[PDB]
C-alpha cells in the first residue's frame, strides 16, 4: 500500500511544483514589464501636469 | 463614431463582451477594471481621440455613460 | 565480453524473464485479467519489475498499464 | 529661464507620449491572457507576489 501511494506522490509533486515554477516565473516577467512602463508614465504623467 | 469608439476602446482595454458594455455599465463593479485596469482604460481613452484630461476631472470618470460625457 | 547475457538483454529482464511466478502472469494478463493489490504474489511481482515487463510488452505493440488505484492490465494498440 | 523650461518641459512631453503609446500596446495583448486564465488558475497558483 505504501509503495504505491508513495510512489503516487512524488509525481504529483514533482510535477506541479516545476511546472509552476516554468510557467509562473515568466508571467511575472510580462507583468513586471507592465507595471514598469506604467509607472514611468505615470510620473511623466505627474511631472509634466505640475 | 465617438459613441462606439469608447466601446472599441473599452472593450479592447478591459476584455469585457460588448454587449456587457452598456451606457450605464460602471467599470470597477459591472466591468471589474480596477485601479491599474481603470488607469491604462483612461490612458487608451486618452489616445484614441488625441486628447489630454486633468487628473481630478479624469478620475471622475467610473462609468460608460460618464465616460462619453467626458468625451463627447 | 562475449557469450555475456547484456550482449542481448538487461540483467534484470533476464531476471523477471526466468522467474517461476512469469509463465502464470504473463498467460493470464495476455487473457485480459486484471491484477489488483489482494492477489500478492502476482502484484509485487509486477511491482519488482515494472519498467523490464512494460519494456517487454511493448515488443508486441502492446501498453502495460498501471492504473491510479494500483491495478496493472493490459491495453493493445491499433497495431 | 521659463522659455528654456518650456523646452525641457516639451522634451518630458514627447517622452511621455512615446511611453503612453507603448504601455497602451501592451495593455491590448495581456488583455487575451486575463480572459484565458479564468480558470481559476491565477488568482494563487500563477500570481505568486513572492
Amino acid at each position: 500500500a505504501i509503495r504505491v501511494t508513495q510512489s503516487d506522490r512524488d509525481l504529483f509533486k514533482h510535477l506541479i511544483t516545476e511546472a509552476t515554477s516554468y510557467v509562473s516565473a515568466d508571467y511575472m516577467r510580462h507583468a513586471n514589464e507592465r507595471r514598469t512602463h506604467l509607472d514611468e508614465a505615470l510620473a511623466l504623467r505627474g511631472e509634466l501636469f505640475g | 463614431t465617438i459613441e462606439e469608439r469608447v466601446k472599441k476602446i473599452i472593450g479592447e482595454q478591459l476584455g469585457v463582451k460588448q454587449e456587457e458594455v452598456t451606457n450605464n455599465a460602471s467599470f470597477v463593479e459591472d466591468l471589474g477594471a480596477d485601479s491599474l485596469d481603470t488607469v491604462e482604460l483612461v490612458m487608451a481613452l486618452e489616445e484614441e481621440f488625441d486628447t489630454e484630461i486633468p487628473d481630478e476631472e479624469a478620475e471622475k470618470i467610473t462609468t460608460v455613460q460618464a465616460a462619453i460625457d467626458y468625451i463627447n | 565480453s562475449s557469450t555475456h547475457i547484456e550482449q542481448f538483454m538487461p540483467v534484470k529482464l533476464a531476471q523477471a524473464l526466468a522467474n517461476s511466478l512469469f509463465p502464470e502472469l504473463d498467460s493470464q494478463l495476455r487473457a485480459g485479467r486484471h491484477i489488483g493489490i489482494d492477489d500478492l504474489d502476482n502484484h509485487a511481482f509486477l511491482m519488482d519489475f515494472q519498467e523490464q515487463l512494460e519494456e517487454f510488452y511493448a515488443r508486441y505493440n502492446v501498453e502495460l498499464i498501471r492504473a491510479p488505484e494500483g491495478f496493472f492490465y493490459l491495453r493493445p494498440r491499433s497495431t | 529661464e521659463m522659455e528654456n523650461v518650456q523646452k525641457k518641459l516639451r522634451k518630458l512631453e514627447r517622452d511621455y507620449y512615446q511611453i503612453r503609446e507603448q504601455v497602451v500596446s501592451a495593455k491590448a495583448g495581456w488583455c487575451a491572457v486575463m480572459r484565458m486564465v479564468k480558470d481559476n488558475g491565477v488568482e494563487r497558483r500563477l500570481h505568486r507576489r513572492e
